[PDB]
Formats: C-alpha cells, structure tokens, sequence
C-alpha cells in the first residue's frame, strides 16, 4: 500500500510520503538537474560557469571543471547529494573525469527513469547493468596499453595526457607550452607524488602568454624597517615561536607592587629578557629569519641593530614548501643555536613586477617545491587557470604512477559501447534491455561531447562505430574539424586507471541511487 | 465518538464535558483500535518492501536533513517519525529482535501486519479480542512446536567456517553487497575469528570496530588486523614510518600541571622574574628527559603539546601525536595492552603497549593522511576497513558487515538453525492449516488469521520479484504436501530450482522461533488496548 | 524461469478503490432494512428531501449522490425490482460485499 | 533576437505567446495526455472508463471504445484537438482501430519530443517517417489476403473478424452468439450500408446472454382508450397531419362578432370539419394508423367506434426505417386513397418484460431491417452492449465491401516492426534512427496490448521477431497462454483495408504535427 491514498497521513507538519513511481520521478528528476546543470562543460569547447555567492558576500568565481560546481551548491535532491558525495569522491581519486562520472550517473539515470516506464523492474536493471559494467570493464583492460618503460614513450604520452586536460580548458591557445611547462614541473619532484608542494601565484594585469614557471620560490611577506632591505647569501631559519610580549605562561603569577619604582624595574627586566631572547636567536648565526606570528617594535628595532633581517607573518604552508624546498628545520627554543640545521639557497631577491614587492627566491638547494607565475586581467581567468593548472599537474601525477593508459575523445567510449552492444544482443532478456540502455547512454556522453562544439553527431558516432568493427581501435573522433581518424596521432591519451575508476564509479552510484523505491521524511526544520 | 458529545445539557444551558472539545476527536472503543490497527497497517505496508534478496530498499531524510538508504529493516524503521504509541511498541519489538538475533527484524513487523491484516476483518465480524488473542497464542504454540520439529543443524565452530561463509554470502545476498559476497564473507569470518571466545562467551565488539574511508573499489575492502589513527605527525621533516613501536600512554599534556584551585602568584622584583623564567624553563627540562627516558617510539598525547615540547621532540627524534580521543586511547591500549599513565611521575618504559607496524596512507590529493597500526603480536583489537564510491554505499557495507557479523554471532550461540525463504513460512502455514482443522471452531477462525498471516512472508517475497504469488503458492505446498520439507520454496533468485538447500540459505531457528513468539505476544497486547487522548484543536 | 511482467502503473487501481469505498458507503446505508427483524435506514438528503420506508429501492430513490458506481447501484436496484419484486435489499448489500472482496 | 530577454514586448491583457520549444513541449503533452485517456482500451482486456464532466451536470460514460471517449473531453491543446479529429475520421471511416490509430499517432509523437531531445531537426524525422511508412505499407501488401469470393470462406471470415472486434469488448463471454447474431443481421440487410435500418432496444433487467435478434419490430407508443387494443393484419398508415388544433395557416383572421350564436356555429364549422378529415382518413380502407403529432380526445373516440388502432408520436426516422422495411408510405393528403401505399404486417401485440409494456411487432415483409433485444442489468451494460453490436456491425459490412484481410493481435505490429528494421539497417543517416524510433513505437503498441493482461512484453516482441525471421507473417500472441499461434487457426483476423487506413493515418498525422514549430496565444478572454 501507499500512504499517498490512505485514510490518514501518519506525519507532522511539512513531512509526507508519495507513490513510488512519483518518488523515484522525484529524486532521478533532481538527480538529471544536477546532471545538466553540471553538464555543457565536456570536450574542448566547454562553456565556462560563474559560481557566485548568494548571500552578501557575493563571491563571484568562474571554472571550466563541473567538481567546483559541485563542490559549492546548494543541495535540494538527497540523490543529488549521493551524486555530489561520488562525484567528489572521484575528484579525490584523480582530477579529471569528475563531471564525466557526474554525467554518466545522470544520463543513467534518466534512461533508467525511461526503461522504468519502459515496463522493467529495478533488480532486472541492476543485473544487467552489472553484467554490462563487467564486460565493458573487461574491454577497456583488453585495449589498455602501458607505456611508462620507455623514456620518450613517456614524455609524449605526459604531453598527449596534459594536451587532453588542457583542451577542455581555456588554455589552449598556450597549451602546448603550458604542457611542456607543467610536465618540467612535475618532473621537478625526481619522482615525488605530493602535489602541495608546487605553490602559485596572482599577479593582476598582463597577456596569459606571460605566465611561467619559476624553478626556485616566490614570496610576498614585507621586510621590516630598521634591518637592511637586501642580503643575499645568507642562512634561513624557520621559527614557531610567538616572538611578540612574551610572557610566563604560567596563569596564577601576578605582580604585587606599592610604587611605581618596581613597576619601571619589572618593565626593564621584561626589556632585558626580550634582549637575552634577541641575542640567542642572534647567536645561530643568522641573516634572513623567518617567523610565524608577529614582531613588536623592540625586537625588530634590535634586529635592524643587529642587521639581520625577519620575516613574519610566514604562514604553515609556506613555511612547509619552504624547509621542503631548502632542507630548513623548524625550530622553538633557541637555546641550542647549532643543533638546528639552517636553510641554504643561492640567490635571495626582492623583485618588482606589477605594482607589488615581492621576495623572490632562486637557486634553491633542495628544489622539492615548484612555483609558477600566472598572469591574468581578472581574478576570474585568473582562478580559473589555476584550476586546470593544478588539474593538469594531478592528472600528470596520476599517470607518473601508473602508465596505463587509453585513447579517449569518444574512442575508448566507442570500444565500451561496441563491447557492450555485442554482450546485450548476445543475451537475451530484459536484462539485455537494460544494458544497452546503459551503452546508449555511453554513446550518447561523447555525442554531447562533440554536440558542445555544435557540430554533428550521429555521422561521426557510426563512422568509428564501423572503423572499430573493421579492427581500429584506435580511431577517435577529432575535434579539429568535427571528424574522424587515428586517435593516438591526435596527441590526445587518456590514462586507463581514471577511465576504469570513472565507469566503477558511476556504476555503484546508479546501482544504490536505482534501488531506492520510496521517499520518506521527518519533521523539516 | 468526533468533536466530543452534543448534550448542551437538558433544560437549555450550555454544557461542558471535557476541556478543548469544541474540536477534541474523543477517541476510545473499536472505532480507536480501529486507528491504531490501521496506523500499523500503514506503518507495515510501508516498511514490509525491503524483504527478499529482490527486496528494494528505503530512504530517509532525518530531521536534520541526512539521508539513509538501508536494507535492513530494523535501522530502516529505527528513525521514523512515530506518533502513537503503537508505532513506538513495534520500534522497540524491532529493537528486541535486532539485539536478540540481529537478522530478520523485517520478519516481524510484516507478521504482524498480516495478523493484524485478518484481525481487523475478524473485529469487523463482531469479535471480541480475548477469544482472538487466545487463538493467536495457540497459533504461536503450534507454530513454535512445527519449527522446533523441522530443525535440523550443522557444525559451527572455529576450525570449520564454510558453513558459515554460506551462511553469510546468503544473508548479504539481500544487501547490495552481494556483488563480492564470498570475499566480504571470508574477510568478515576472519575478523569475528581473529578475536573471540568459544567458551559460549561475548565477543568483544568494542574493540571491532567498521570503519573505513571513501575512494577506490568495492573489491579492495579488506581486513586490518590492528587499531586505525585518523591523526598524523606535526612536523614536516619528522619521519612517517616507524617499525616495532612502543605505545607511550599519555594522559597529561605537555605542559607544567596549574593548581585545580584558584591560585594568586606574586611576582615584584627583577629576581622574582628571573626566577619564574628559570624555573619554568627548568620544568620543561625535567619533562622532555622524563619524556626521553622511557625511550619508547609513539608518544600518544590526549591533550596534546607546545610548539616548544614539538621542537623538542623533534630533536629527539621520539615519534609522537597530539590530541587523540579518549576511547582510541582506550582502544590502542587494551590492543597494545599498554598500562594507565596518569603524568609523568608513573612514566617508565615497562608500561608501554606495543604495535607491530605503523604506517600512514595516502588516498591520492587530499592533504589528509591518516595512521594505521597492524602486526600487532598480541592484537586484541581487529577492524575491517571498506572502500566504496561514495559515503553511504561505505555506510550500506558497514550496516552489512553488521547484519552478517550479528548472524555469525547468533550461529555461535547456537547450532540449531533451520532454512528461511518462505519454506518454512509455508511448512508452517501448513501447521496451523492442520491445527485449524483439528481444533474446537470457534477459534478457527483466529486459527485461520495466524495462518493467512504466515503467508504473508512468500507474498512479499514474489511481489518484491515480480513472480506470480498465488500459483507458486499452490505448487509449493502440493510439493511440500508430498514432501515434508523446510527447503521447499520461492526461487526468488530464479535459479530454477525449489529446493531451497541446494542453495545454500540457512537462518537460526531461534530467531524463526523468537520472532514468531514476539509477533504473537505484540499483536496480542495491541488487540488489548484502545486508548489514546488527542487535543485535536486544529491550531492555525 | 523468474520474472514475468513489472507492471509499473498503478494509479487506476487506487482510483477503483476508491469507487469500490464510495459503494460501500451507499451499500452499508442500505443495508439495515433488509428483513422482519431489520430496522429502517440511515440516510439524509443534502438538498433535504425526506422519505421513510422499508423497503430500499424507494431509499435507492432517495439519494443524489455524485459518484457514478452508486448511481449504477441504484441502477441496479431498481431492474432487479422491475425484474422479480423481491430481494432488491439483499442485491446492493451483495453487491458491496463482492467489491470488498474485490478489494481484498 | 527573441523573447527570452528582451526588455519590451507586445501582448494583450493577460496574453503571452510561447517559443517554439516550449510549444512542442505544451502541444506533445497534450498529445500525450489524449493517448493516456484513450489508451488501456486495447486488446482483448480492454478496462472500460467513466466521464464526470467537470460541472456540475457530470456526464457520465461507460465506454469500452475510446472514441466515444475522446468525444467528450474538454480541449486546450490544439495538437489534442488534431488527434481527436483524426481519430473521429477513423471512426467515420470503419468502427475498429480508431484507438489504434490514437495510440500511434500519441506515441509516435512521445518519439518525436524523444527525437528533438536526441537534437535532430523535424524535418528528416518526417522524410523518415514517410520512406517508413512506405515499407511498411509496401510489407503489409506482401501478406495481404482477400476471400470474398466464397460465400463459405467469407462467412468463416465475417466469424472470425468480429470474433477479434468484440474481444476487445465486454461481450468476450459471449463473443460466439454475438457474432453470430451480427453475422445473420448483416446478411439480412442484403449488404447494404444502411445503419439507420439497425436499432437496437435499451431495456433494463435481464441476463445479456438472453440477447436475441427478432425478425420483426417493438412500438414504445400507448393504446387509445376506446381504441381496440389488438388489431391483426392491419394495413400500415404513416401520415404527416397535424390534426390537432387544426387551424388555417393564415393568422390575418380573427373573429370579430356581435352575438355568440356566430361563434356556436363557427364550432360547429371545426367539429364538422373534424368529421369530415375523420372520414377522409377512414375511407382509405385503414385498421392501424401512425401519426407524428398529438392525438386528441374526438379522433381517437371516432377510432374507437371505427375499431381503428392509431399510433402517435412517431418520428420521422423510424416511420421511414418502417417504410423501407415493410412497403407503408408517409402521406398527408388523405383524399387520394389510391395513391397512400400501406405496408403488410403479420404479428402485433403486447410483451411484459420485468414491469414495463412493450408493443411487439413481428413478421416482417421485406427484412431489410435490424433489431436486437438487449437484457442489460444496468443503463451503462447496456450502452456498452449497442457500442460493441455497432463497431461489428461496421466492421463486418466494412469487410463486406472491401474483404482483403490481414492477420494482427501483433502478428502484423511485428511484420511493419520486421520491414522497417530492415530498412533501417540498410541504409545510414539520421533518417534511419527516426524511423527506427517509428518502429518502436510500433512494436511498444503491442505493449500496452499485452500489458492490459499483465503479460511478459520483451520476451514476445523476441519470439514474434524470431517467428518473422522465418517468415511466420502469421505468428501472434494468444491472451489466453501468452504465447505465438496461427492467428488464421486461432481465428485472430482483421480487414486489410482498416488496417492500411489506421497507419496511413497515423503516419499523415503525425506528419501534420511535426510541421507545427510555434504556438502563439492571444488575449485568454476568462
Ligand atoms: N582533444 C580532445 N578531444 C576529445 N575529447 C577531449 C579532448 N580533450 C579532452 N577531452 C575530454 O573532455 C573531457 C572534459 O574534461 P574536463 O572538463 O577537464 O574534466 P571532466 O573530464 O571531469 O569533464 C575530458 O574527460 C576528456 O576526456
Ligand atoms: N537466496 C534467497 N532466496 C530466497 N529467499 C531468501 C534468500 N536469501 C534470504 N532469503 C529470505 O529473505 C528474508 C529477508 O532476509 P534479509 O533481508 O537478508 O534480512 P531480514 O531477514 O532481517 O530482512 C529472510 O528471512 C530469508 O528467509
Ligand atoms: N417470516 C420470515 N421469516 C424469516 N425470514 C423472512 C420472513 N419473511 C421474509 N424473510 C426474508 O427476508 C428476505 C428479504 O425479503 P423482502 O425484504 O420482502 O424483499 P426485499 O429485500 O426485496 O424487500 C428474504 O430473503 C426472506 O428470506
Ligand atoms: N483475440 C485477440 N488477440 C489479439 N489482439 C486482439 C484480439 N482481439 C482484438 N485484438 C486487437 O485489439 C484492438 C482493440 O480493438 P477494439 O478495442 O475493439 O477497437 P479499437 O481497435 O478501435 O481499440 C484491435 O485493434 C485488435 O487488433
């Protein structure tokens, strides 16, 4: 029975239960709404999207990559959060394909909303889109092929891979050297998976042709007053000491006094201890010192006495990239001046580019860090490059791991659809059914892909679908002119790891979304 | 029996009865069981779907706006929204059978909507409810005597578990699981067997814990035979990995300890200071030694340290971690057997656990690590750690690894066990049939109630699949008529074959028996009571 | 074998059950005056029509109802009493009793 | 350059036009909407439907046939209003396949709005839509066949066509005596066409199996007072005279008379006239007589004193339908004794059904007439009764007049699903994915078809497709196992020509809707 035609509605104010077929409309219609409000961001020539804040703040952003969409929207559907929760689950795993999984689920499940109507149960469905996931699984292995051994193999398919995850991005007209760029960059770590490391920066006005890549470091943190402006050469030390009015930490001391006298004698002492303090950081045998939280009057006057320079203000992550980049050790007591290994780097500078001072740092010791210039005229290219940088370095860091890869742009697509389509008419059943549902609905991803560039999608998806029955399976469809050839001569690789992970994402996504049956809710606040 | 009693007295005057009864719905009688039975009706047509391997599964949306999609009916119907008092009686029946066996709680709450299905018909007739509650108990008993009669069980212990990986792949076959039911039934047997006691004892469920973290496949759920970490080291530089470490148990934090009473320092002169300083610099001192002198690898601090005590712990190169929960300390003791520290005047290196390996896991760019301890020699804690595509297929396998450790438990409790899908709900059926047939005949009529009320189970069953009910119905017990059999049934995985053994399903009998008994007794009590007081005023 | 047919819609059902509800409230109205020891029946008209009798199809007569399945009841009633003369009470009550069934 | 944004605009009070994408949008589901109200009608488990019109007068229908269904129904898609006309040309044309041909055309547009989402132009669809529609006529002349040559064959064939078009009616339970009881009135009517020769009573009680076809007739007219009630062998009399307040049609005279003794004997001037027109009609040699109009009190006590039965009240249609089938003439100059035909009776008398009096005729001269007595339990039964008697009538006179015929309940939907699946594996573009769409749809009628019985849908649409890929044109689905047969041995047989003119015009229509691109909507006047 359904409590939508029943005597009496067994809820509180605002809670209410529909008729499962309205259920399951309700949450597929708000799964496939998040599906096309995330979609028309596929292929090359995706469209941008502004995220901007409702409220006050009004925080206007632009991203090519649907995950940033995802990551910050409101959520109406408890489907649409599932697919938010997988799609960000997927945007943890690797950087590209987060709207390609995010789509699939959605296309998923409208057709699954359609064979529904069609007259299919939900288990029937399951089943064989397991058995079609399984055979589209064992497909996409068969023609995954490995080249990491092979130094020059590598290095093209390093530019093929960041040439794909850079087509879709505005960056295209610089892609190539953009590529080489970010493959210089990640090839700076000598083999080393973090990513955190690699740090950017904003500089407002100038081309996007302007952007580079800066081997040693960048720094944007003032230089005090009294101290001199530039020593080069010289021993960097990182400090987590507070470095402003320290005072005892014990709580219950207070001070007892009956004339001013001893007030001026404990204010001198305070002074004498701060000297002392002053005179043990000295003692390192330290130029350019570095510290996180502030530096009061007394101190940096002493510093500029002493004519030894110090930075404040050096926040965790930068003083992390820099002992990663130089070999510094942070230290909080001073008391053993030589038992803490100090910075080394070659050259220390104050450059002025734009309209800013900014510290720059070259010949960098250990060169664990990477730092990269980016030039934009608004904050909104600006963010979005940086984006599809820090995208192109994890899909680049994906693929240093494992060299597996595959020919995408619609043609491994074409190898699952083909594969699929072959199972589904060779078994028979509603199952059958099911799965070559699921194979329309991966036909039809890369027809929208090519459909985002208006151009024409039913020649072109026959066209491969017969090149790959001949045996080329290694033909893809071009975005150049709208056609069809060899996929590999395109220089356009996508890595076989994302592309399995996608499919078993996007799979277990439709099969818990498909088997919820009715809506239940509590009391809305 | 609406919007209280129109007497306005009897000479004219106006009348009060009740308080608010310009609009009270004044509820008691028949007409009030009538509302409740029917409450329940709702109640169990819309919780009885999740029932079979074919069976769907719910959702909800708590009052705080998270979801739940679930299978196993008991936490299905855990967070509902209950107003009468029957829906909550029905909540904590859920309750006893889910803590009593652990599977099956959809069991019960569809047996008593079929039995309350034919005892709203049967009130309709005009009857009373004592006559049908007896009859329901001599239902029960009947049932009962035809479960204990067709039992028939196996081997359970230690040494031998492929009966019970069987016995796990079925029930996870419910479940969306199912996908890799022999590998979650192998990893599942080996973490109940990694610790336990066969002494027809309790196994420690505090210290095995389902957990785990979102991301990769659901294939790559596997065993962790030791105590996970979510926190991670402070310190760039400071090493990650370190081999045969000593747990240091720490239960102050890394600071001079202040009175616990308000406390007044005076503090006037140059020396006075001096002598503050020197002597708080002079307490760190004596505390890193104190620290160094145990000489043990992991430090686990709960309240954590100073930036000054980090650098010194730097220096010393002693792995440590600040600010970890009480329970994990509880945990990673017992697991280590490591001993109460309460600061460090009982500090030593000869009350220290031990963990065999600490490692820390990378899931890719995330900037978030964590810690997992394992090789533990003498490991009493063991916890299972699921991947999945999202956070709550993570919590379906979590409740699943539940439902199927609970079944492994009650399979520990007891050999006795007997064969489920509907099989025995017909070989039952089949006895009240009997029992209705040979038994005064006025309470027939009850005893023919309790009987449509056991068919219920393979009713849902075919309806969740989508095979037609009645027909196998008939088939079945013509068969089971020609064979007494437990293992005649609905192929709900449409194997094509009836016989329910050759597919490997087996349940215990004494959840079969205990939720029959507590069907009957629950129905029996709602058929009792007809009371319930509403204001009804209708606010705006 | 295994599955046959999913049978997806399901509204019309519920909308025949509501007919089959709306029947029984006319048949249940009805069914009191049925023999000598029966007693008349419970029905009052909305624009306010009265008449008082024993026998149904006079009370069959009586009401203005909206839901066509009482209409055709009524229907009902009255052939079986231009037919025989007799046991016209006894048919609308087995009538709403079949559709109960039905309902079952 | 249109109205998505724009910050000025040109519309009426309350008047908004809508783009042409929404307008697909409103107009396909409308379309859908019509195809969902007319649907589940289909197959022999057709479930009947009720009409409450939405004041409060509620016109209630029971209906097996969806075209009386679509009939009365509130319109506000002009795309549902072009659906409707269709399927009432359908029903002007033959009685079956009028729901058919809804269906198709509502879900070949479900296919279309599926297409325009599939982002492909209306255009091709329609060039696909026609080159299919032309092999899937070219495939159904493949397997057509025509038996009217053999009166035996085609009395099997007539038993067979309306067995198939009362299935799908409530009749089923008695389907074999229907169909005989439509076979002899067919043939009774020596072929022709005439429908206004075939009435059929509305009585109320009874079983319906007690149905029978008399050869004679029924009067719902009342017997005179002083009138015989029981006149044999009279001579049938039809006249149009008013004779009642009979008056000069000039009303440019009025009396103007100083003394009452002129208008006494201006009485006496009608009443003597009445005598006269009262002899006049007696002299013709007259025992029955009808009259369209009133009779008053002195003619029928003149009657009675002649023993003449008169009859009153008789309309215009019946009076002639009597006169085609008995030789009678309807006159209103009763001086020409000579030149009034009469017709030839043979049995007039009285019947008490239940608690009702009918006048019942019999002995027919000429038989060119149809009657059938219906014991319906309600009103409602029995309308469905002469709703199913009328589409086998047509159909059987259908089949007679074009008696080519086919086999279908799928076995046909399959062979057109068959033809263009061929056709669109042989040739490329998007045309053949429209047309494909086409035969999907075609093939998802059988659906509903089935799906009316709760049957299996996939598993079919596959044994059917495999029966055809051997050439079974012959291979459809049995209600009662669910499984193939021999449609000519399982008697499931419907006319060629209904058959070609329902996916002709499903096809043309469906044309006509997709060349539509913008609705514009003026002023609402509410
Ligand atoms: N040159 C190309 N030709 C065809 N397809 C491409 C090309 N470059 C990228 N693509 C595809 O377009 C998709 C869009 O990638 P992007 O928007 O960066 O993230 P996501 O993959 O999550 O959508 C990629 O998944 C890739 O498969
Ligand atoms: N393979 C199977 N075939 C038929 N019935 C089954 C099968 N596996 C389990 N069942 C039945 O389905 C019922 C529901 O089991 P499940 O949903 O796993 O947990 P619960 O019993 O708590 O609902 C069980 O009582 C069992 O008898
Ligand atoms: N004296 C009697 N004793 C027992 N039953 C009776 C008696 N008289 C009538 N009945 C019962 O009353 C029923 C209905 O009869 P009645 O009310 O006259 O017809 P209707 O219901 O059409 O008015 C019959 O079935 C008959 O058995
Ligand atoms: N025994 C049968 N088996 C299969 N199909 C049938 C059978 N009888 C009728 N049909 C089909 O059901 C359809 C419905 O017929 P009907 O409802 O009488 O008129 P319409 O075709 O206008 O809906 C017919 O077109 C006919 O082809």
């Amino acid at each position: 029975a359904s409590l939508s035609l029943a005597p009496v509605n067994i809820f509180k104010a605002g809670a209410d239960e529909e008729r499962a077929e309205t259920a399951r409309l309700t949450s597929f219609i708000g799964a496939i709404a998040i599906g096309d409000l995330v979609k028309s961001t596929l292929g090359p020539k995706g469209m941008d999207k502004i995220l901007l804040s409702s409220g006050r703040d009004a925080s206007l952003m632009v991203t090519n990559d649907g995950a940033t969409i995802l990551k910050n929207i409101g959520v109406d559907n408890p489907a649409a959060k599932v697919l938010v929760d997988m799609s960000r689950v997927q945007d943890d795993e690797v950087g590209d394909g987060t709207t390609s999984v995010t789509v699939l689920a959605a296309e998923l499940l409208r057709e699954a909303e359609s064979l529904i109507a069609k007259k299919i149960h939900p288990q029937t469905i399951i089943a064989g889109w397991r058995e079609a996931t399984k055979a589209a699984r064992e497909a996409l292995l068969s023609s995954a092929v490995d080249h990491g051994s092979d130094e020059v193999k590598f290095r093209q398919d390093l530019m093929n891979i960041a040439g794909t995850t850079l087509s879709s991005k505005l960056l295209t007209h610089h892609k190539d050297h953009f590529t080489k760029l970010a493959v210089e960059a990640v090839l700076r770590l000598k083999g080393s998976g973090n990513l955190e490391a690699i740090h950017i920066i904003k500089k407002l006005g100038g081309s996007l042709a302007d952007s580079y890549l800066d081997e040693g470091f960048l720094l944007d943190k003032k230089i005090g007053v009294n101290q001199p402006k530039r020593i080069e050469n010289a021993k960097i030390l990182i400090a987590n000491t507070g470095m402003d009015t320290d005072k005892i930490k014990i709580f219950g001391s207070r001070v007892r006094v009956d004339s001013t006298a001893k007030v001026a004698e404990i204010e001198h002492a305070e002074k004498e201890k701060m000297k002392e303090k002053v005179e043990r950081i000295l003692k390192h045998g330290i130029n350019c010192f570095i510290n996180r939280q502030l530096i009061y009057n007394y101190p940096e006057q002493l510093f500029g006495a002493a004519g030894v320079m110090a930075i404040e203000h050096a926040d965790f992550a930068g003083v992390e990239r820099l002992a990663l980049v130089t070999g510094g050790e942070i230290a909080s007591t001073f008391d053993h001046p030589e038992l803490v290994k100090l910075g080394s780097c070659k050259l220390i500078e104050e450059v002025m580019i734009g309209e800013d001072k900014l510290i720059h740092f070259s010949g960098v010791a250990l060169g664990e860090a990477c730092t990269i210039v980016l030039r934009g005229a608004t904050q909104q290219i600006l963010d979005e490059a940086e984006r599809s940088l820090h995208d192109a370095l994890c899909v680049l860091a994906q693929t240093v791991k494992d060299s597996r890869t595959v020919y995408g742009g619609g043609c491994s697509e074409m190898l699952m659809a083909h594969a699929v389509t072959q199972l589904a008419n060779r078994t028979p059943g509603k199952e059958a059914v099911a799965m070559e549902s699921y194979a329309k609905a991966l036909r039809m991803l890369p027809t929208i892909i090519a459909d985002n560039a208006g151009y024409d999608s039913a020649d072109l998806v026959a066209q491969l679908r017969a090149a790959h029955s001949e045996g080329n399976t290694t033909a893809g469809l071009d975005m150049r002119e709208g056609t069809i050839g060899d996929m590999a001569i395109l220089g356009i690789t996508e890595s076989f790891q994302v592309k399995r992970q996608v499919l078993l994402s996007a799979a277990e996504a439709a099969e818990v979304i498909l088997r919820v049956d009715n809506i239940i809710k509590a009391a809305p606040r | 029996a609406s919007m209280g009693t129109l007497a306005f007295d009897e000479y004219g005057r106006p009348f009060l009865i009740i308080k608010d009864q310009d609009r009270k719905s004044r509820l008691m009688g028949l007409e009030a069981l009538k509302s409740h039975i029917m409450a329940a009706k709702a109640v169990a047509n819309t919780m009885r779907t999740s029932l079979g391997p074919n069976g769907l599964d719910k959702m909800m949306v708590d009052k705080d706006g998270d979801v739940t999609v679930t299978n196993d009916g008991a936490t299905i119907l855990s967070m509902m929204d209950v107003d009468h008092q029957i829906a909550k009686l029905m909540v904590e029946l859920s309750k006893s059978q889910d803590d009593e066996i652990g599977d099956g709680t959809t069991g019960v709450v569809v047996l008593a909507g079929a039995l309350l299905e034919e005892a709203e018909q049967l009130l309709d007739r005009g009857i009373h409810p004592i006559r049908i509650a007896d009859g329901y108990e001599q239902a029960a008993r009947v049932a009962i005597e035809h479960l204990d009669k067709i039992s028939d069980s196996v081997l359970v212990d230690i040494k031998d578990t492929e009966p019970l990986i069987q016995t796990a792949k079925t029930t996870l076959g419910s479940k969306v699981v199912n996908s890799c039911h022999r590998q979650m039934a192998e990893i599942a047997v080996n973490a109940v067997l990694t610790v336990a006691d066969m002494e027809r004892r309790d196994v420690d469920f505090e210290l095995i814990k389902v957990e785990g973290k979102v991301g990769g496949r659901l294939e790559d759920t596997k065993l962790i035979k030791g105590v996970i970490v979510d926190k991670d080291f402070s310190h760039p530089q400071m090493p990650k990995k370190v081999e045969d470490a000593k747990i240091a148990i720490l239960t102050c934090p890394f600071e001079p300890p202040k009175p616990k009473t308000k406390h007044k320092l005076d503090v006037t002169s140059v020396e006075d200071y001096k002598a503050l300083q020197k002597y708080e610099k002079e307490k760190f001192e004596e505390m890193i030694q104190q620290i160094k002198e145990t000489g043990a690898n992991l430090a686990i601090c709960q309240w954590g340290f100073d930036d000054e005590a980090n650098h010194l712990l730097l220096q010393n190169n002693l792995p440590a971690v600040r600010w970890v929960g009480g329970p994990e300390i509880e945990l990673i003791a017992i697991a280590t057997g490591g001993r109460i520290v309460p600061r460090f005047s009982e500090l030593t290196a000869e009350k220290l656990g031990f963990a065999g390996l600490v490692q820390e896991i990378s899931f890719g760019t995330t900037k978030d690590k964590m810690l997992v301890i394992e090789q533990c020699k003498n490991s009493r804690a063991v916890t299972i750690f699921i991947r999945g595509g999202n956070k709550m297929i993570i919590e379906e396998a979590k409740r699943s690894l539940h439902d199927a450790l609970c079944v492994i438990r009650n399979l520990i409790r007891d050999n006795r066990v007997v064969y489920g899908g509907g099989a025995a709900e017909i070989s039952c059926a089949l006895a009240v049939s009997q029992e209705a047939d040979k038994c005064p005949t006025l309470e027939q009529y009850a005893m023919r109630a309790f009987a449509d009320a056991l068919e219920v189970i393979p009713m849902a069953l075919s309806e969740n699949s989508g095979m037609n009910p009645i027909q196998t119905m008939t088939e079945v017990r013509a068969r089971q008529v020609k064979e007494m059999n437990p293992a005649l049934g609905i192929d709900c995985l449409h194997k094509g074959t009836n016989d329910m053994k050759q597919q490997h399903v087996i349940e215990t009998l004494i959840g079969k028996k205990q939720q029959i008994s507590l069907a009957t007794q629950m129905v029996r009590m709602i058929l009792k009571i007809d009371d319930i007081r509403k204001p009804g005023e209708s606010e705006e | 074998r295994g599955k046959g047919a999913y049978q997806d819609r399901d509204k019309p059902a519920q909308i025949r059950f509501s007919n089959i509800s709306a029947a029984k409230a006319v048949a249940d109205a009805i069914r009191t005056s049925l023999g000598p020891k029966g007693m008349d029946k419970m029905i009052q008209d909305g624009k306010g029509d009265v008449t008082i009798t024993n026998d149904g199809a006079t009370i069959l007569k009586q009401m203005q109802v909206l839901h066509p399945a009482a209409r055709m009841l009524v229907e009902l009633s009255k052939a079986q009493d231009i037919e025989a003369g007799d046991g016209t009470t006894s048919v609308v009550i087995i009538a709403g009793s079949l559709l109960d069934s039905c309902t079952k």
